[PDB]
RNA sequence: UUGGCACCUCGAUGUCGGCUCAUCGCAUCCUGGGGCUGUAGUCGGUCCCAAGGGUUGGGCUGUUCGCCCAUUAAAGCGGUACGCGAGCUGGGUUCAGAACGUCGUGAGACAGUUCGGUCCCUAUCCGUCGCGGGCGCAGGAAAUUUGAGAGGAGCUGUCCUUAGUACGAGAGGACCGGGAUGGACGCACCGCUGGUGUACCAGUUGUUCUGCCAAGGGCAUCGCUGGGUAGCUAUGUGCGGACGGGAUAAGUGCUGAAAGCAUCUAAGCAUGAAGCCCCCCUCAAGAUGAGAUUUCCCAUUCCGCAAGGAAGUAAGAUCCCUGAAAGAUGAUCAGGUUGAUAGGUCUGAGGUGGAAGUGUGGCGACACAUGGAGCUGACAGAUACUAAUCGAUCGAGGACUUAACC
């Protein structure tokens, strides 16, 4: 197993901040048309952290035009520029999976700062 | 996961508003079909004024599915609805309007006019 | 199914090579001097590996 | 052509500079050693003996012993042959280690499945089931079993028995990394065989 | 993995947990093979929740051993002849409290049966 | 196929459609190669060679048939008891109930219609799929191999260029050659996305126990609900059917007489297909024709005139014991005290998500701090603390005859 650790760990990245499940955070991707690089702005809620080591991804949920949006990403990818952290959040859970339905229908289904 | 019998609401103000899949363009097979690809379908409900009239057998692309495409660098994207937009036998849409983001693999293909139309890409 | 033709003595007899026992694998309880059997306790002398088990 | 001998640890992942992530499987080996050279008219044929992993002694008998002495090295524990390849680079004793392989090359992998013991019709051969309502009685079965006529059975029905654990090859992987501190291969894709598994390696034939 | 002796889980559960007492108390029990093989794996368990001996820990092995009556004279609990003088016996040994013995095969159906003690 | 005969079966050879599994013929549906054309090109028509592979989802009917919808390169025709009911179904078909139409004075009848209506069998032998034991192979063992022979695989679309070129008033629109990217099918695997995950973590209802509070246990489908490690998995990921060689079929030929000419042939020499034989993958010396190479052990003791037989051993292996990368049981593989094979302990990984106790705030349900805490099955490493003790059995002494060299 540590030579799995060690020969992965080569890659890793090390300047993202600490951040649990049931967060707001603004997500800065180097999406690229062939030709220049714009950076799209994804910001949303974190739902799902999952698995350990090189392996370790994450997951960030958004609604735009009445319709909800996943999105995955590994977290040590270099295809993110960088990650800001919005506002923490006081949950119990750490899979957040029951956010896809209390959305709309007035449901105002939020979270509230720790 | 689009297949056979499967239903979709469309995303554009052609006159629809859900579709049934009737069959699934490609090879002989095809049992399935993901983002990104074109079918026959026959509308189902559709609203009073509209170009297109309840009954009919029109082509449509996918836009948005419940299951997501899977990009090369290893992330992924979701929706948490299956909508589609009727095609004028050719790349070229039929309405005028487009309600809710699109996807980012039509750019790859060749559906410039739609990708356009969006309101947002993701 | 129902056998369709009874079986002579010969294949009666060639079927049941292989049904029997074997010799267990006996040793010698160096306390005592009968035999146990290996990896277990004597049960004549009570005792296993030198010394004693009540 | 070239090939060396392996163990399997497992998989993971890289990041190519492009930033595309990429399966790997982590095949790591140790030198291994020429133990006997093949020649063509005491043998019919071409090939060198390759050694790899030694063991412990109290494990090897007279008889290996003798046989690795020639080359002056400790007892290894598995020793395979390989065929097509020059006879002039070789001479028994010599070590062949990892970094004959260039990043961007094309190998085969060969080695042993992992068994599944006894399995049925639908999961050893992938065929249907009956359905599973309307009064049947009939699933998870290996269906008919020929036409009357022949009254026999035809040689090649395929039934139940025991599933897995037979040699492999696969074809046309890409060495991605070499690592000649450590002694590893880091190979696209996947390859057969459970962990802590004997891997050969070889050269493509398929070119 | 782990067996599962033929017994549904909780079942099996509870015949371990009597086993467990049973062994605190006696010292020496005696019983098949198997059984005991899968025994001492929570036998030692609950020594070194004994060991560590603290308020939490006692809970902890209160909630999964029985009431039963140790040295009834002196009126003891098993729970607390575990913790005072098992925990003081076996104060140094690191790992490995138990031991199992092999005798010969049962009669009524021939099972294999072993004595299982603590060192 | 509709029929003719009545040779076998009436001390029982059970129908039609569908499901699962297929296999064979070729008078070819697609893909491969050609001749002719009333073949400009792109489409075609017809005939010759070719059976390697491929050959669909629904609506209506018990339906085979049939019609229709939508695709595909194509939606072939037939045999195998109109394949296959000790493999499944029972819808129609032909028992007993009832009703309508028609016939009969009447019981009833109709190859007219309609509703309802018991499908039994523990595999003896051959056969097919897997796994072991014995013996053989002129001494006894451990490994690595050649390959007679056998099996597997064999499909194909779209797009971009060559080029809007050749061809064609125009309309339209190429062969040959390159390059990307799919469909279906197959093999392997769990790093990713997901599923399961009944000795993991948490929340919660009722009741009953641990004397009481607090904290816990039992039962209620695992009580219910939210997550989930290892393993096993597909809808997930990786890869495959490439490039070629030799001999051919239909065809096209060169040279050339029989027959001063002509002629693909009689003598001679070529070219020529998804077929044939190789190249790719797997099994394989019980291939009694029992192969080859490397290494180890040696040629004891008793009997036996003799023939030969018997007993202790060598190299090596097994009994027994700890197990899993293996597994129905045998078998295989890792180990047996100069040892990390398993369990426990310590340290980690991941999983869950803020333990108990105490304190603070609140009248109270509760909140906050101590504190990413506490707990943790299978995963990693170190560690001989416990268990693999002491022992037993099996196992060679190498036949003759020739020819080489001696
Ligand atoms: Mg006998
Ligand atoms: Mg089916
Ligand atoms: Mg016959
Ligand atoms: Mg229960
Ligand atoms: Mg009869
Ligand atoms: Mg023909
Ligand atoms: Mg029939
Ligand atoms: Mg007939
Ligand atoms: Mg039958
Ligand atoms: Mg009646
Ligand atoms: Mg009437
Ligand atoms: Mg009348
Ligand atoms: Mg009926
Ligand atoms: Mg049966
Ligand atoms: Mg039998
Ligand atoms: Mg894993
Ligand atoms: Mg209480
Ligand atoms: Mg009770
Ligand atoms: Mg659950
Ligand atoms: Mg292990
Ligand atoms: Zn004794």
């Amino acid at each position: 197993q540590k030579l799995i650790e060690d020969i992965t760990k080569e890659q890793l990245r090390t300047d993202l901040p600490a951040f649990r499940p049931g967060d707001t955070l603004r997500v800065h991707v180097k999406v690229v048309e062939g030709n220049r690089e714009r950076i799209q702005i994804f910001e949303g809620v974190v739902i799902k952290r999952r698995g350990g080591g090189i392996s370790e991804t994450f997951t960030v949920r958004k609604i735009s035009y009445g319709v909800g949006v996943e999105r995955t990403f590994p977290v040590h990818t270099p295809k993110i520029a960088k990650i800001e952290v919005v506002r923490y959040g006081k949950v119990r859970r750490a899979k957040l999976y029951y956010l896809r339905e209390l959305r709309g229908k007035a449901a105002r289904i939020k979270e509230i700062r720790r | 996961m689009i297949q056979q019998e499967t239903r979709l609401k469309v995303a554009d103000n052609s006159g629809a508003r859900e579709v049934l899949t009737i069959k699934v363009l490609g090879g002989s097979g095809r049992k399935t079909a993901n983002i990104g690809d074109v079918i026959v379908c026959t509308v189902k409900q559709a609203t009073p004024g509209g170009v297109v009239k309840k009954g009919e057998v029109v082509k449509a692309v996918i836009v948005r599915t419940k299951s997501g495409a899977r990009r090369s660098d290893g992330s992924y994207i979701s929706f948490d609805e299956n909508a589609c937009v009727i095609i004028r036998d050719d790349k070229s849409p039929r309405g005028t309007r487009i309600f809710g983001p699109v996807a980012r693999e039509l750019r790859e293909n060749n559906f410039m006019k739609i990708v356009s139309l969006a309101p947002e890409v993701i | 199914a129902v056998p369709f033709r009874r079986t002579s003595k010969m294949k009666k007899r060639l079927r049941r090579t292989h049904f029997k026992l074997n010799v267990p694998g006996m040793t010698e309880c160096p306390s005592c001097g009968e035999m146990k059997l290996s990896h277990r306790v004597c049960k004549a002398c009570g005792s296993y590996n030198g010394k004693d088990i009540n | 052509t070239k090939g060396i001998l392996g163990r399997k640890i497992g998989m993971t992942q890289v990041f190519a500079e492009n930033g595309d992530l990429i399966p790997v499987t982590v095949i790591e080996a140790a030198p291994n050693v020429v133990l006997q050279k093949k020649t063509a008219e005491n043998d019919g044929y071409e090939a060198i003996q390759l050694g790899f992993d030694d063991k412990r002694e109290k494990l090897s008998n007279k008889p290996e012993k003798g046989h690795v002495a020639k080359a002056e090295t400790a007892p290894k524990r598995f020793v395979k042959e390989l065929r097509g390849v020059e006879m002039d680079a070789y001479e028994v004793g010599q070590e062949v280690k990892v970094e004959i392989f260039s990043a961007g090359e094309i190998v085969d992998v060969t080695g042993v499945s992992k068994g599944k013991g006894f399995q049925g019709a639908i999961k050893r051969h992938g065929q249907s089931r009956g359905p599973m309502s309307h009064g049947s009685r009939y699933h998870r079965r290996p269906g008919s079993m020929g036409p009357v006529d022949p009254n026999r059975v035809f040689k090649g029905k395929l039934l139940p028995g025991r599933m897995g654990g037979e040699q492999i090859t696969v074809q046309n992987l890409e060495i991605v990394k070499v690592d000649a501190e450590r002694n590893l291969l880091l190979i696209k894709g996947n390859v057969p065989g459970a962990k802590k598994s004997l891997i050969t390696v070889k050269s493509a034939v398929k070119s | 993995s782990y067996r599962k002796l033929g017994r549904t889980s909780a079942q099996r559960k509870a015949m371990l947990r009597d086993l467990t007492t049973d062994l605190i108390i006696n010292e020496r029990i005696e019983t098949t093979e198997t059984r005991a093989k899968e025994l001492r794996s929570v036998v030692e368990k609950m020594i070194t929740l004994g060991k560590r001996g603290d308020l939490h820990a006692r809970r902890q092995a209160a909630a999964y051993i029985r009431n039963e009556v140790a040295n009834e004279e002196n009126n003891q609990d098993a729970l607390q002849k575990l913790f005072s003088d098992i925990a003081t016996r076996y104060e140094e040994r690191q790992g490995g409290y138990t031991r199992i013995m092999k005798l010969g095969p049962r009669r009524g159906d021939g099972a294999p049966m072993a004595i299982i003690e603590l060192v």
